[PDB]
DNA sequence: TTTTTTTTTTTTTTTTTTTTTTTTTTTTTTTTTTTTTTTTTTT
DNA sequence: AAAAAAAAAAAAAAAAAAAAAAAAAAAAAAAAAAAAAAAAAAA
């Protein structure tokens, strides 16, 4: 029974991953291949911008590309069987604005299943959020409370000074 | 999307002279530093999506742009 | 001098011959994801020599264009810069790879590795030291490096690593001699006692042996002391310069006046033999161990250490590759201001970044864009930025 | 921050001033500033919610926070120097200032460990109690620090004692005892760097030897280690010296006092443990970790090291003269040396 | 399931953190100045629910307490209250507290 | 059905003894490189 | 007739790996105190 369960869930996760990653990147495709088998590992074959000639391996990529692959895998494993809550810390730092828009729209769609907490320093990722927060650090202790969308969208980008 | 707004800017900037050559020096002739860098970077992100083909001959010289396949016409 | 321009051919997603534009005092290399700009840094990291494992590709044959997809382009590669210093001459280094091997060229004359290395060391690039190349994730790592590796680096940069084998060989020699002298002394003493209890030949035997052992011990002693004094003096000169300058530099860089940074050794009689450690205080907080500090302070600390080490012994340029991974707009502004205020007359600095607050202060931009093909083929085009207001 | 206030304090606290009420007053000023600022910060933080809605999110002030640190960096050094004062009130107030600083972490701890160690040998009990407690708190958080400044500790201690006039610094050894590397290293450092070939003052040698004999031990490894290296150095050095004297002189007086003090240390150790010479010579460094794990038995009232070492210092006591009596004492010292090398 | 809110006392840089208006279901983004201490929130959330954090040396436990000002604390505590209205968590209540 | 002393059971705290576990060099192995060695081509 | 380009074998190197000893946090056990709960009696 254990072996059978492994088989079925790997199949479902493979399909969902191909779907998500084809959506995130505007053009490309990727899949999950099993190793020799019992089984011993799972490899990943990704390709973009040639879409048929390209068939890559993992170590030679970019910050944005690696982060996209990882995010695709996590979103896939969510779409198979939801988890309690997701907390993302500084996920968007490597990638560019175009990919950030894509990731934020995917978050906006996937929100309705699980709870999402996350941080950021760039505006696009809070294009889709219920309620913000803030963290103030005075008198050598830090406090946390609710704020409104205006002051948050202002703090994130609108000001560029020494304060 | 700001990028596609600037794309509309490119469409209207080209449909006025019709020489199929949007020069960069002219488009940045009367601006400040930040917006100039923004415009250059926007040309690059546009060229990525094949909606424009750009040309540069000398190491330090003006950029010459012309619509490519997916200009949406 | 500085780094005038480079030249790529078939090397790591740069097809054909193209000239990367001339570099000014402080440039920036912008471009959208996957365009292939960070490997241009690899190109700079390849001329100067670097082990293949740090070039994020195994086996050194996957450098040639198109290998990771499955179909190569040729069986060559050709990377070459032109170092230009005052005096109206120009030197051209290169490094070409053929088959598996790699051959080095200076001014289109085949040379062997050692002379190439020594020429660079004459210029001022301690190739194995690696104190000026920062990869994407390296900057955070530099602050948290284990003390042993930091001792290794400080011994490498300062020319006090070559004197190792001589030193500990002398050490083993003198410890053997001392042990044997003690052995002979105690044996002679016990033979004397067994004599007084009442033999002659054994007494004279052990006496002469003890004499010879003593002479050899004294011969080992002063020589060991000489070589240890040498290593100590060199290491200590380098280290003290670094310590004073890191304190001043960190105060200047954080644009505050309540930060400290202590760069302290363990075992302060022979600092080269034990790890050195690094403890910094935040701009406005209490003293905590280095691990506890947040990422934002960690990157400023690592930048401080880099700039100090460089400020002891100069290096003509940096290559900063996304140091603004986690910094906010204010801190990025402070770091950018320091780079601009230092870049003119101290070192050339070329950065790769995405946040516009870091390449806005720049003075010449180098856009890098992709093109669809059998594999992603990248191209380059430049832009001037010193004919504009603010 | 003003220049006149700076130069005023940095002149009063230094410069060997006649007054002792000005220095006390300065230190009291710093002390009351630190305490009052701490109390104000805490009790002003406690009532946050009344002012929270009217403070920024993008500012994160520092000039109201970092200030209390910055001040110390302008005066700290001088205050530390004030440990070496003959009066007692000055020392007490200096220790109060440093123990208020460190308890808020304002300054980097391991630059004022040596002074805080040399303050472990004052007569008044509350003084060294506070000092040693501060030291154990400095250690319990940060593992390495004390091992960095250990010999400079004893140097400062000896300077303190020559300014004022078990083991005085035994606590330090109790703190550094646990780790085999640390302990071993520290011992070798102190011994090899002070007796063998360093022209140290004949009093610092006495002090180091007193402390080396007094130290609390809780195993058998340590005295055997000390004895072993003592043996090696004694053997080589003594042999060379005595044979050159046989081949053949205040230089002799100096080096002879050194080696003799080391001898008497060895003998006091061997008598305090009563270990057989066979067992000593059999032991070798790093033979095995667990073999010598037995608690050292101590014979009661065998402490003859103080008296003996003072007797042999009274023999020399830096007294070189053009008189027959010193020559007699020196020849007796030589015959005694032959007897020492003959000890079995 | 759906994290209603969190309570922190003396953990890493939160002296006394009383209740906050509850989180939402969809997307709760946190922002804050560089070095303010947002990551300690997630370190709390992970210090309770995830076993891996509590494998450290005793020194780290000693160093995992607010050492800011005044006295030095000895008893920190982190509480999380979430609601298994969907009965995903089995023990039937309306707001499970841990 | 609900209160009380006495007894009974649980559970909680704090030391001492055993137990897995992390580390700490030391040694071995394997792949990469590269220099020399071997093998046709051509001016 | 002899320089040149190109694959192959031997040797240095470096990273995965097998091994061993000092250390350290943790689990198990045992004794004592405490705290809740059952039992006869009772209001
Ligand atoms: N040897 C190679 N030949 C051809 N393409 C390659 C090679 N190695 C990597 N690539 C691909 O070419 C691109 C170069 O990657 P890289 O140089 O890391 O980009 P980048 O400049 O880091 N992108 P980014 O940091 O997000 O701005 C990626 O798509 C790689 O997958
Ligand atoms: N145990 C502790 N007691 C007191 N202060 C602490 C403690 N641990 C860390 N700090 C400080 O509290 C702050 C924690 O920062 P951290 O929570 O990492 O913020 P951050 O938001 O992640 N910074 P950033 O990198 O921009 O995201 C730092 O100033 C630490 O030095
Ligand atoms: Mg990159
Ligand atoms: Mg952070």
């Amino acid at each position: 029974r254990k072996y059978e369960a492994i088989q079925l869930t790997f199949k479902q996760v493979s399909k969902n991953f191909s779907e998500v990653f084809q959506k995130l990147v505007p053009g490309g495709k990727a899949t999950l291949v099993m190793k020799k088998g019992q089984f011993t590992g799972v490899g990943i074959r990704v390709s973009f911008t040639g879409k048929q000639g390209e068939m890559r391996e993992m170590q030679q990529l970019s910050g944005g590309q690696k982060s996209l692959v990882a995010l695709a895998l996590i979103f896939a494993i969510q779409k198979c069987d939801p988890a309690p809550f997701y907390l993302f810390d500084q996920i968007d730092q490597a990638l560019d604005a175009q990919h950030r828009k894509a990731v934020s729209d995917m978050i906006m769609e996937l929100a309705v299943h699980a709870q999402f907490i996350t941080t950021t320093f760039r505006p696009e990722l809070l294009e889709s959020a219920d309620k913000f927060y803030g963290v103030k650090f005075r008198n050598k202790v830090s406090h946390i409370d609710v704020i409104t969308a205006e002051m948050a969208k202002d703090f994130v980008e609108d000001d560029t000074t020494h304060g | 999307k700001r990028t596609q707004q600037m794309l509309h800017g490119l469409q209207r900037a080209l449909a006025k002279t019709g020489a199929e050559s949007i020069s960069l020096l002219e488009l940045c002739r009367n601006t400040n530093r930040k917006q100039a860098a923004a415009k250059f970077y926007s040309f690059l992100v546009l060229k990525k999506q094949q909606a424009i083909e750009l040309t540069q001959e000398e190491p330090y010289s003006d950029i010459i742009a012309t619509p490519g396949p997916r200009f949406h016409i | 001098g500085f780094l005038k321009l480079i030249e790529i051919e078939n090397f790591k997603s740069y097809k054909g011959r193209q000239i990367i534009g001339p570099f000014q005092r402080f440039t920036a290399i912008i471009g959208p994801n996957g365009s292939g700009k960070s490997n241009l840094m690899d190109a700079i990291s390849f001329v100067l020599g670097e082990k293949t494992s740090n070039l994020r590709v195994k086996t050194l044959r996957d450098l040639i264009h198109g290998a990771p997809v499955g179909k190569p382009a040729a069986n060559r590669a050709f990377v070459s810069m032109v170092y230009s210093e005052e005096g109206a001459e120009d030197r051209t280094f290169a490094r070409v790879i053929v088959g598996g091997s790699s051959e080095y060229k200076i001014n289109n004359k085949v040379v062997q590795l050692h002379e190439y290395s020594e020429e660079l060391e004459k210029l001022g690039i301690l190739i194995k030291a690696r104190n000026f190349l920062v990869f994407q994730g390296a900057v955070e790592s530099i602050a948290m490096k284990n003390p042993k590796e930091r001792t290794a680096l400080f011994e490498e940069i300062s020319r006090s690593g070559e004197l190792a084998q001589e030193y500990d060989k002398r050490k083993k020699e003198m410890v053997k001699a001392e042990e044997d002298t003690q052995f002979n002394y105690h044996r002679k003493k016990n033979i004397a006692a067994e004599r007084k209890e009442a033999v002659r030949d054994k007494f004279q035997e052990t006496s002469d042996e003890f004499e010879a052992a003593r002479k050899r011990a004294k011969k080992a002693k002063q020589a060991f002391e000489q070589i240890k004094k040498e290593r100590f003096d060199r290491f200590n000169a380098c280290f003290e310069s670094v310590a004073t300058n890191i304190d001043e530099i960190y105060k200047a860089l954080s644009r505050n006046s309540s930060a400290q940074a202590f760069l302290g050794p363990e075992n302060p009689e022979e600092p080269y033999l034990d790890g050195i450690n690094y403890n910094c205080v935040a701009p406005g907080k209490r003293f905590r161990p280095m691990d506890n500090l947040s990422g934002g302070e960690k990157t400023v600390a690592a930048l401080a250490l880099l700039f100090a080490i460089h400020s002891y012994k100069p290096a003509p340029f940096f290559v900063l590759d996304q140091i603004d991974a986690a910094l906010d707009n204010t801190n990025i502004g402070k770091v950018a201001n320091y780079i601009k205020e230092q870049s003119t007359c101290n070192f050339q600095a070329i950065v790769i970044s995405l946040k516009e607050e870091f390449y806005t202060k720049a003075e010449s931009l180098i856009g890098v864009y992709p093109e669809q093909g059998d594999c992603v083929i990248s191209k380059v085009l430049t832009f001037d930025l010193t004919k504009y207001p603010d | 921050f003003e220049q006149e206030v700076k130069n005023l304090y940095n002149n009063i606290l230094s410069d060997k001033n006649s007054s002792v009420n000005l220095k006390i007053q300065v230190l009291k000023n710093l002390q009351t500033y630190l305490q009052e600022e701490d109390t104000r910060m805490q009790q002003a933080d406690r009532d946050w919610k009344k002012v929270a809605k009217q403070e920024d999110l993008k500012e994160m002030g520092d000039v109201s926070s970092g200030m209390s640190s910055s001040i110390m960096q302008l005066y700290l050094k001088q205050v530390l120097e004030a440990f070496f004062h003959t009066q007692s009130s000055v020392r007490h107030f200096a220790l109060n200032v440093i123990a208020l600083t460190l308890n808020q972490g304002l300054i980097h701890p391991v630059q004022c460990v040596p002074y805080l160690i040399a303050m472990g040998t004052d007569p008044e009990p509350a003084m060294r109690n506070k000092a040693d407690q501060q030291l154990v708190e400095i250690d319990k958080k940060y593992a390495g620090f004390i091992h960095m400044k250990a010999v400079a500790g004893m140097k400062m201690s000896y300077q303190v004692q020559q300014a004022i006039n078990s083991a005085l610094c035994s606590h330090l050894y109790s703190m550094i005892r646990g780790n085999r590397q640390h302990r071993r290293a520290f011992l070798i450092s102190l011994l090899n760097l002070f007796d063998d070939t360093a022209k140290t003052d004949v009093t610092m040698l006495l002090y180091i030897a007193d402390n080396l004999a007094c130290f609390p031990y809780q195993t058998q490894e340590e005295p055997l280690f000390i004895m072993h290296h003592i043996d090696i150095t004694l053997s080589v050095s003594g042999s060379n010296l005595l044979q050159s004297f046989k081949e053949s002189l205040i230089e002799f007086a100096n080096v002879s006092q050194g080696i003799l003090l080391l001898l008497m240390l060895k003998q006091h150790l061997k008598n305090l443990c009563g270990f057989s010479d066979s067992k000593i010579q059999k032991y070798s460094p790093s033979e095995s970790a667990k073999v010598y794990d037995k608690a050292i038995n101590r014979k009661t009232g065998v402490h003859f090291h103080p008296k003996q070492t003072l007797d042999f210092l009274r023999s020399d006591m830096a007294n070189s003269k053009i008189t027959e009596e010193v020559k007699r004492s020196i020849v007796k010292q030589y015959l005694d040396f032959k007897l020492l090398m003959e000890h079995l | 399931m759906y994290i209603k809110q969190v309570i922190i006392q003396g953990f890493r840089s939160y002296r006394d953190q009383t209740i906050v208006d509850p989180f939402s279901s969809k997307h709760n983004v946190i922002v804050g100045r560089n070095g303010s201490g947002k990551s300690n929130f997630f370190y709390a959330i992970q210090f309770v629910l995830s076993d891996e954090f509590s494998h450290l040396r005793p020194e780290q436990r000693l160093a995992l307490l607010h050492e800011g000002t005044g006295p030095r604390v000895i008893s920190a505590f982190v509480e999380i209250i979430f609601d298994n209205s969907d009965n995903r968590l089995p023990i039937d209540k309306e707001e499970v507290s841990l």
